[PDB]
């Protein structure tokens, strides 16, 4: 009965909010990341790290708003606010970019937090982790994208803003930089999501159409028990339609839902390998067939060239804007631009 | 500066508020435990 | 000297078979491309 | 007999006092003209 | 096109090595039962 | 050339910052987390009816009347996992909101094709922002409309004879 | 060469549907 | 020889110190109070 | 099960499976060392980082002369 | 039956047929070593390491040799160029020899103990279980541990007993072997200071020793040996695993921004060199000071030496590769035959004239030429009829100082053109093009694989953790949870503590 | 102790939204981030 | 079923609502002041509309050393004095 035991006794009892052990780690970093987000959202410049205005004190919108990454001269400087940079000062700390690594790395521990309150809770109940296991996949996309991209880079200055519109910037440069749509494992990644928004709704839409009839009510929602033993739709009739609809039917119920895990799980790690491919620089970028058929063959031309074209423009008329760092001046007539337009 | 009594007062007079409006019931609470 | 005991049978069913001839070839069908380049 | 103040007490209180004192903040924001 | 010559090998082992191994389980596991 | 689609429609339409198009990518996400979500439930609250050196798939038997899972140890763990009141025990009502969301997602996302055809493209914010004398403050709009503008001067980059890209 | 690899595995792929389908194990009941 | 950052650097450390063991304080002692009885 | 030479010499270093210290053991100290550790690694991590900049710790190419 | 997934587990209580296998993947991965080296030397070309490195011919294995101080062939020849050595029994070739002696003597062992399984020495004498004793071993690796990172760091670093290991100059200029004498000063965690490595693996070994030491004599607490499962070996792989992705992180990263184990000339420059134009800055401070001690233009040039003007051309950033484009660096650019020399750009009005350089995220980049303050004075122009800068207009020629071309000077606007569009990659460098049959794209340096292949492993393995610590501690329902659990250990309030079934109220 | 009809609460915090939501659009023609 | 208050039980109370029936509008007001006082301006660092350029300047002022940015943005914000 030494305190370890006490405090484990109290942080394990069964509250509105269970807390645990992984409390200690979850709490207060998710706290922390969320308090940031929206203090610089409200608040915060991205005046001298960017020359971007976003913050609804200066005049955005819930879209326009971010926090947004450090200047590239910081290089990936952690950026503490106690640090050579900002020297304890919080005002030149917010206005260097100091809150984006302050939610970027408490946003990693209190993931790391929630996914040991998944590992907690399972012990505690009795049942088998796989929502833990489930939950490496988002992990994996934080980190890779948010971590291991920008290190790869020369700053976090190019790790996404935090931000619904500098996110939406943060698509439209992989397309034109890495050609990201090229990537098979970004296309792996989008069939596991795709693939896994249709899983989660043929299969709600097949157990809503097989129900069994277990009450009189038109509302069949009222005719479950959760501790029914009991099925409450058929397999059999869901197997038969589906076979006869479709040719293949699932027959095990068991499987069925470890592949409803398997296929979004599978697909986001996926899409994390191939962001850390391009932390390099390392891109399926090309088609090397491509290029010297068209160099040598003026009158060839594929929609891998046409969407090259695209990416050529939205480098040139976007990079002086968006990397400012790099004091780009391209006179007007270096622009790529087709007729007319 | 003045402006930070500015933004402070309305939360300690909230606080104020709320102390003296629930400090009879939050003893008995108090109490209770053991 | 003993037999090993703990030897076990190993199982893949008609399912899992056609489930995983279709990853390969499909993984195939996606890859080729880019291997061929 | 409940109890007032609870880890439920503070974890609420936690998100909504910041949250209030944010929208009032912003709502100032909509009157700020250039 | 000119095109990676050992892409044909390359696509032909991706294919033919794992499936075989897949083919090698089932059969066997058929002759079981 | 579904890329090619998707380069030019965003020039044009400015889709990403279309609502209708928000809520498609918050259909398709949330659908593939509660894919996720649920197949680990159940998944986790399997009932032990193996042994360690066989597939537990092997537990059900396809047409068995009896559930697979223990739904009220799925229902105790994700309720503490938040809280309580945040978790499903009708496994009526859970399967609908399956079906609901990536469905209800998704038709709107058809919709913001359907209605961009016509072209009421997604929310305009170029220079939005102005300060005091009336400098443009650039915002993360003004960035993405540079990155739309270099898509929309080079696509079909031999097909337009007038300044405008009327259709 | 590259033509005739992408239209066999295509190939295959229509094949092994064809048995995935007609020659699936036949699910049983309980 | 001992240089600001190096200063900062103990600064931080002190903090995060002085927060975790805070924190813990705080934790043994309402654990102590209200225990459960078995 | 068999016997060898070799085996018979290395016998009693697999010998106690399952003896254990009671209770908590040495634990204190680990702990101990684990925290010493860590801020050895946070020291060195931040020096690698250039938060922590140092006299005559010249993080860059030139110092190989 | 089991499941394809889990063939592998029939081991998990079979410490012979473990020994067996972990002894056929030692095989394995000599074999594969010995296997890498002797394809690399059959296709390595030596007589070049000014501006054919090892590097650019997509060595992967070559510079792992030659970091701990293997840097010569039985045929003579060394990679440091030297001619008429003697490398001894340690060559390259005799390396790759050891460790395929070394596969076929360990595939021998793995034989011997799967059959021998059943030995005595792993079992229990008290229950006559087979049983690992994991703590005792833990303690025993760890002392050899301990005693060969000393034993490495105070004689194979130091040369006492060994040859020490690559260094080199901050530019890249003159690595070779030299023995390194340990720093013991903060300078030691410098990770561009040798010194430092050696003191590492002299105070690390120590440690290790004193540590297993410990391990040996002291068994875990009782609270220890439950919590994590320490008679169940799947908690050491567990912890294994995390480890290794932990040292995994650490190499991809030393790799990418570089240290004194990773130097540029086994594994070629570092992107970071040619964001900060390090080479550069060094090449101007060699003319600048050239041409202070009285050098024409030329003759400060021709001074630059090509190894150090190779380094500074965009062709050489690791960062300007592509996941599918194979090979090595030759394939592409081609294999550099010359500098060509350093160009210089005037406008009509003799003003000096710079051109941008591509930034290693763009695939193409426009040509612009601006002064010593950053004005556009000249570029290639895409549209043309309202063009006011282009070399035409603005009358710019190109003059070359140093290498083949030097004192040319071509005004013919097709050719000053041409030379201003290699510009942007740096200094520019005449390409054999023909004899590998390079297609003209960039490719990636081995530390750019070595960096991808090892982030992506780490990144994978964290996931093995993940999985091999949930089925450590939740191995009573691995199978499937208790089919008697009952509403009111997983219903609210019932019991105080959660689980803890001695809470009810 | 339970006085307040909820659904009373209910159209009061409603409308409270309403109010203040309203207000942010107001605001997105007004001042800053009007384009004015 | 955990113990605490239902939340239901709690706002449609009497003296719930006597408290917070301040401490709401109290924040509220207290987050007015914040940026109706310009407090939030100098807190932060963040630019008024009238400085975000000098009067002729078309620069952005943008960071570009790490170890003296901070000397970096009062430089800038003094050539607005
Ligand atoms: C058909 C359309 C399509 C589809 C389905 C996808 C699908 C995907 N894309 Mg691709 N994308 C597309 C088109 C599409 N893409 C196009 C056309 C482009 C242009 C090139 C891109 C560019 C693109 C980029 C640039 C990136 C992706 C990424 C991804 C992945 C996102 C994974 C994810 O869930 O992140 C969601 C994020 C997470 C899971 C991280 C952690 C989430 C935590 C848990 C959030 C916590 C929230 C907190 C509790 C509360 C917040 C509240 C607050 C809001 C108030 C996914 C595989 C990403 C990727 O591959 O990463 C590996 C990526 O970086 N896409
Ligand atoms: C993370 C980034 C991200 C994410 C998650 C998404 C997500 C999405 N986007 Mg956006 N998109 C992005 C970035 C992103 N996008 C970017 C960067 C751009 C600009 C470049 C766009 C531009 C964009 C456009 C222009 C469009 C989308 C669309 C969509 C949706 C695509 C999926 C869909 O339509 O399902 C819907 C389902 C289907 C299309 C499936 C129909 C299937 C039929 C009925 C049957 C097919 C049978 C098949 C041939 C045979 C099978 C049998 C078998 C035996 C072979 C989805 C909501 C699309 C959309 O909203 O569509 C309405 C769309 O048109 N996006
Ligand atoms: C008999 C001894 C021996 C010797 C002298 C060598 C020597 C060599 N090998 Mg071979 N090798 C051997 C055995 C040996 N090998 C065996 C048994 C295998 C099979 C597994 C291999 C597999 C192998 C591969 C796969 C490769 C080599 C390579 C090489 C070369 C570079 C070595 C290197 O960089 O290691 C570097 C080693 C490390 C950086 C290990 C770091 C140790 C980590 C940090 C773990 C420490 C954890 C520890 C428990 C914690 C201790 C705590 C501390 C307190 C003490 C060198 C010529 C390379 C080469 O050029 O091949 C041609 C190569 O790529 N070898
Ligand atoms: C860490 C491992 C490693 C690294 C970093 C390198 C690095 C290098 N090697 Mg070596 N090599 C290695 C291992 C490695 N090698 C091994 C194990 C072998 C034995 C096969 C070889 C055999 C070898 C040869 C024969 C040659 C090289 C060469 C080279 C160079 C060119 C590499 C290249 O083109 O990449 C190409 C890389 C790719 C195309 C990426 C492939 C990764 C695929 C896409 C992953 C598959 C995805 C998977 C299907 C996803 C499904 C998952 C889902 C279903 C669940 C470079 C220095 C070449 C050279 O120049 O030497 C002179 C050369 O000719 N290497
Ligand atoms: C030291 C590393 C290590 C070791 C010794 C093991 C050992 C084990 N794992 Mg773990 N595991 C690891 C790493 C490791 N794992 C990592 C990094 C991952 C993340 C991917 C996993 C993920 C994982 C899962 C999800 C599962 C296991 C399982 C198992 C057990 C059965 C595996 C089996 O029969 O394979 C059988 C495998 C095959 C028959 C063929 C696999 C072919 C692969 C996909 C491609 C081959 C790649 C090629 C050989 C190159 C090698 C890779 C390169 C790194 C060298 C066994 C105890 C299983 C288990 O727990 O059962 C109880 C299980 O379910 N592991
Ligand atoms: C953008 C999409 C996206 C979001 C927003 C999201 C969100 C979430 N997923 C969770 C869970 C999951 N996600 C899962 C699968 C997936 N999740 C996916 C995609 C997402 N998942 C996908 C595609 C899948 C399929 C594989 C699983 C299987 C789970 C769960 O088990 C879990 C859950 O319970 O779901 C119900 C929850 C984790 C809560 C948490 O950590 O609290 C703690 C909060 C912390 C630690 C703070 C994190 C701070 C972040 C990382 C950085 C700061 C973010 C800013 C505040 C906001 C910035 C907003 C701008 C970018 C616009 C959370 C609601
Ligand atoms: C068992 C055998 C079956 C295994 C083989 C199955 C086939 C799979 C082959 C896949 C490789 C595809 C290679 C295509 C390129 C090729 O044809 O050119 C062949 C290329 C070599 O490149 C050749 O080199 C030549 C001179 O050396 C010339 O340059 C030729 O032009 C060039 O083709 O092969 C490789 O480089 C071999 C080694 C590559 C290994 C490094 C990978 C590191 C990345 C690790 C990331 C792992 C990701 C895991 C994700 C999960
Ligand atoms: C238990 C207690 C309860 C806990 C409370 C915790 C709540 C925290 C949650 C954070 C909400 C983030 C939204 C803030 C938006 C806002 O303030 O905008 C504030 C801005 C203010 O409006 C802007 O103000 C500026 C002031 O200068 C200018 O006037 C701009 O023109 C004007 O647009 O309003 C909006 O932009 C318009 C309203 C649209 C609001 C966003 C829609 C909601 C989006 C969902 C929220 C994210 C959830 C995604 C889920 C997936
Ligand atoms: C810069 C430094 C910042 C870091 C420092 C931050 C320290 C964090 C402190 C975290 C602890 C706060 C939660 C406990 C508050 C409290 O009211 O509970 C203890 C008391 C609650 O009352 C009791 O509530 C109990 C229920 S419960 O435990 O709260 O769930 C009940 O059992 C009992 O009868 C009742 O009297
Ligand atoms: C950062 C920092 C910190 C902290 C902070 C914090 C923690 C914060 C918090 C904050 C917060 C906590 C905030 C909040 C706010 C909120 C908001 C602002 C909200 C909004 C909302 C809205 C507006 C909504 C509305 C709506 C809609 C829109 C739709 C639907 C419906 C509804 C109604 C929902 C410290 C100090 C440590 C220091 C360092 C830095
Ligand atoms: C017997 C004997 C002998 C001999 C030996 C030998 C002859 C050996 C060999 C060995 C070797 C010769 C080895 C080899 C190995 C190899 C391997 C092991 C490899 C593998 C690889 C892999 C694994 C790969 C993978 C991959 C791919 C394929 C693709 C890409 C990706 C990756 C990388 C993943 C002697 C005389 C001495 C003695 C007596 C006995
Ligand atoms: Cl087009
Ligand atoms: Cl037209
Ligand atoms: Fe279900």
């Amino acid at each position: 009965r030494g305190w370890f035991d006490i405090l484990d006794d109290w942080l394990k009892r069964d509250r509105f909010v269970f807390v645990g052990w992984s409390g200690i780690l979850l709490f207060p970093c998710a706290y922390l990341a969320l308090g940031g987000w929206l203090t610089g959202t409200t608040f915060v410049t991205s005046w001298y790290t960017h020359g971007l205005a976003s913050s609804y004190l200066e005049g955005c919108n819930f879209l326009t708003v971010a926090v947004s990454t450090p200047a590239n001269s910081m290089g990936h400087s952690l950026l503490l606010l106690w640090g050579p940079e900002a020297q304890g000062d919080f005002t030149r700390w917010c206005q260097l970019g100091g809150l984006w690594t302050f939610i970027a790395l408490h946003g990693a521990f209190g993931l790391i937090g929630f996914m040991l309150r998944q590992f907690e809770i399972a012990r505690l109940v009795g049942v088998r982790p796989y929502n833990a296991i489930a939950f490496s996949a988002p992990i994996a996309v934080f980190v890779s994208v948010f971590l291991i991209y920008p290190l790869g880079q020369s700053s976090w200055f190019f790790a996404p803003s935090f931000g619904v519109a500098a996110i939406f910037r943060f698509l439209l440069f992989f397309q034109g930089f890495h050609n990201w749509t090229l990537n098979p494992f970004h296309m792996m990644g989008v069939a596991g999501v795709l693939g896994g928004a249709l899983l989660c709704a043929i299969h709600g839409a097949t157990v809503e159409n097989t129900l069994f009839q277990d009450g009189e009510g038109a509302s069949t929602f009222r005719a479950f028990n959760p501790t029914q033993a009991e099925e409450t739709y058929s397999m059999v009739t869901a197997n038969r339609f589906w076979s006869q609809i479709f040719g293949i039917a699932f027959s095990n119920k068991r499987w069925l839902h470890f592949f409803m895990l398997f296929v979004p799980v599978t697909g986001l790690w996926m899409s994390a390998i191939g962001v850390v491919g391009l932390a390099l620089n390392l891109r399926s970028y090309d088609f090397i067939s491509q290029e010297i058929r068209a160099a040598e063959d003026p009158e060839f031309e594929t929609f891998y060239t046409k969407n090259l074209l695209l990416n050529e423009g939205i480098r040139a008329w976007m990079a002086p804007q968006d990397q400012p760092h790099e004091n780009f001046v391209f006179p007007e007539e270096v622009l790529p631009r087709g007729n007319a337009l | 500066d003045w402006r930070v009594l500015v933004v402070l007062l309305p939360v300690l007079l909230a606080a104020g508020w709320a102390v003296r409006n629930i400090l009879p019931y939050a003893v008995k609470q108090v109490q209770k435990l053991l | 000297m003993e037999p090993n005991p703990n030897r076990q049978p190993v199982e893949l069913n008609r399912t899992s078979l056609y489930l995983g001839l279709l990853l390969i070839l499909v993984l195939a069908l996606l890859f080729s491309s880019y291997f061929f380049n | 007999s409940y109890p007032i103040f609870t880890v439920r007490w503070v974890a609420v209180h936690t998100l909504a006092v910041p949250t209030i004192f944010f929208l009032g903040a912003i709502a100032a924001m909509q009157f700020i003209q250039r | 096109m000119e095109v990676n010559q050992l892409g044909l090998i390359a696509t032909a082992l991706f294919v033919l090595v794992p499936s075989v191994f897949l083919i090698i389980l089932y059969v066997q596991t058929e002759s079981q039962q | 050339g579904t890329f090619n689609f998707m380069i030019v429609f965003q020039a044009e339409h400015n889709i990403l910052m279309h609502p209708f198009h928000q809520l498609g990518v918050a259909g398709v996400f949330g659908g593939a987390l509660f894919c996720a979500m649920h197949g680990s439930l159940v998944t986790s609250s399997l009932i032990r009816e193996t042994t360690e050196t066989e597939s537990a798939n092997y537990g059900y038997k396809f047409g068995q009347e009896e559930e697979t899972y223990n739904i009220v140890a799925a229902h105790g763990y994700f309720g503490r996992l938040i809280f309580q009141y945040a978790s499903f025990n009708n496994s009526r009502s859970l399967h609908f909101f399956l079906a609901a969301w990536p469905v209800v997602g998704v038709w709107f996302t058809a919709l913001g094709i359907s209605t961009m055809a016509f072209n009421l493209n997604g929310f305009n914010f170029n220079h939005s922002v102005i300060d005091a004398k009336g400098n443009v403050i650039n915002t993360w709009a003004d960035i993405i409309n540079r990155a739309n503008l270099g898509m929309e001067v080079m696509h079909e980059r031999n097909a337009h004879n007038f300044p405008l890209d009327l259709a | 060469m590259e033509t005739i690899t992408y239209v066999f595995i295509f190939a295959c792929i229509i094949a092994l549907f064809f048995f995935a389908i007609f020659f699936r194990e036949p699910p049983r009941i309980t | 020889t001992i240089t600001p950052s190096l200063k900062g650097f103990f600064i931080g450390l002190l903090s995060g110190a002085v927060v975790l063991g805070l924190t813990f304080a705080v934790l043994i002692a309402i654990s102590q109070i209200d225990k459960v009885q078995r | 099960a068999r016997r060898t030479w070799l085996g018979d010499i290395l016998r009693p270093l697999n010998s106690e499976y399952g003896k254990v210290a009671p209770g908590w053991g040495t634990t204190p100290l680990m702990a101990v060392f684990m925290g010493l550790f860590l801020v050895f690694l946070l020291i060195i991590l931040e020096i690698y980082n250039s938060t922590l900049i140092l006299d005559g710790v010249n993080v860059s190419w030139k110092a190989l002369g | 039956g089991l499941p394809w997934y889990r063939v592998h587990t029939v081991l998990i209580n079979d410490p012979g047929r473990l020994i067996a296998a972990h002894l056929m993947h030692t095989a394995l991965v000599a074999g594969w070593a010995g296997s890498m080296a002797l394809y690399e030397l059959a296709t390595f070309d030596p007589s070049d390491p000014v501006l054919n490195p090892m590097w650019r011919q997509g060595m992967f294995v070559l510079p792992f040799m030659a970091r701990l101080g293997v840097t010569g062939s039985w045929s003579g020849w060394s990679i440091t160029g030297e001619t008429g050595i003697d490398p001894g029994f340690w060559s390259f070739e005799g390396v790759a020899l050891a460790h395929i002696v070394l596969s076929g003597l360990l595939f021998l062992a793995a034989c011997w103990h799967w059959v021998y399984w059943d030995l005595e020495l792993f079992r229990d004498p008290r229950t006559g279980e087979p049983a690992l004793d994991l703590p005792k071993m833990f303690g025993i690796h760890l002392f050899l541990a301990g005693l060969l990172c000393f034993g490495f760091g105070a004689f194979h670093l130091t040369g006492l007993f060994g040859p020490g290991m690559w260094v080199s100059d901050p530019y890249g200029l003159t690595g070779s072997v030299q023995p390194v004498a340990p720093e013991w000063g903060p300078d030691g965690f410098n990770p561009y200071n040798p010194g430092g490595v050696v003191a590492h693996h002299i105070a690390a070994g120590i440690v290790g020793i004193i540590a297993g030491l410990f391990h040996i004599l002291v068994r875990p607490p009782q609270r220890l040996y439950k919590a994590l499962r320490m008679g169940n070996i799947e908690t050491v792989l567990s912890s294994s695993i995390a480890a290794v992705f932990f040292a995994a992180f650490v190499v991809a990263g030393t790799m990418w921004y570089g240290s004194a184990t990773t130097p540029i000339e086994l594994f070629g420059p570092t992107r970071y060199q040619w964001d900060s134009s390090y080479f550069q800055q060094e090449i101007n401070r060699r003319v600048q000071a050239s041409l202070a001690s009285g050098a024409t233009l030329e003759e400060a040039w021709s001074a630059i030496p090509e190894k150090l003007a190779f380094y500074d051309y965009i062709g050489n950033n690791p960062a300007k590769g592509g996941l599918f484009r194979t090979g090595p660096m030759n394939k592409g650019d081609g294999i550099a035959q010359a500098w060509k020399g350093h160009a210089v750009f005037r406008n009509k009005e003799g003003e000096e004239l710079f051109v941008r350089r591509m930034p290693a995220f763009f695939e193409s980049f426009p040509v612009i030429l601006t002064d010593k303050n950053g004005v556009v004075k000249a570029d290639i122009p895409f549209r043309r009829a309202e063009s006011k800068y282009s070399f035409e207009q603005q009358g710019v020629t190109v003059s070359f100082y140093g290498g083949e071309l030097n004192g040319q000077t071509f005004t013919d606007p097709p050719t000053v053109k041409s030379y201003a569009r290699k510009a942007i990659f740096g200094e520019i460098f005449e390409f054999d093009t023909e004899t590998l049959n390079s297609d003209g794209i960039f490719r990636t340096s081995p530390r750019g694989w070595f960096t991808f292949a090892h982030a992506v492993f780490a990144l994978l393995f964290f996931f093995g953790h993940i999985w091999h610590g949930a089925r450590t501690l939740f191995r009573d329902v691995f199978s499937g949870i208790d089919p008697e659990l009952s509403p009111e250990q997983v219903e609210w309030g019932f019991y105080q503590k959660v689980g803890d079934v001695t809470t009810r109220r | 102790g339970g006085r307040i009809p909820l659904w009373i609460v209910a159209t009061v915090a409603g409308m409270g939204v309403i109010v203040i939501v309203g207000l942010f659009f107001y605001g997105a023609y007004a001042g800053l981030g009007s384009s004015l | 079923t955990t113990g605490e208050r239902p939340f239901s039980d709690i706002i449609t109370s009497v003296r719930y609502w006597v408290i917070h029936s301040i401490t709401i509008p109290a924040l509220f007001i207290a987050g007015w002041l914040f940026v109706s006082t310009g407090l939030a301006y100098d807190v932060f660092g963040t630019p008024r509309p009238d400085s975000y350029y000098a009067q002729e300047q078309r620069s952005i002022p943008l960071v570009t050393d790490r170890f003296e940015a901070k000397q970096q943005v009062e430089t800038f914000l003094e050539q607005l004095k």
